[PDB]
């Protein structure tokens, strides 16, 4: 109820694999895409 | 919801960016150190 536009800063901080953790939803969506992007950031 | 949460925490260990683990924290710490 507070991450309407804060998902932008969430993912933009998790670009570099360390940010402020906001609770990811239970819809299996954000966790999987952040896992793929985190694997890509490890590669980067 | 415990099963999906434990699955997502098992992904989150590898994600590199917690349920009741009274003896499972040893498993998690060995898996995480091995993964890194």
């Amino acid at each position: 109820s507070f991450t309407i536009g804060k998902a932008i800063w969430l993912l933009w901080g998790l670009v570099f694999n360390n940010s402020v953790p906001v609770q990811n939803p239970k819809g299996t969506t954000s966790k999987i895409m952040v896992s793929v992007w985190a694997f890509f950031a490890v590669i980067f | 919801l415990t099963l999906s949460s434990a699955m997502w925490f098992s992904w989150g260990v590898l994600l590199n960016s917690a349920p009741r683990s009274f003896s499972a924290r040893i498993l998690g710490m060995v898996w995480a150190g091995f993964a890194m």
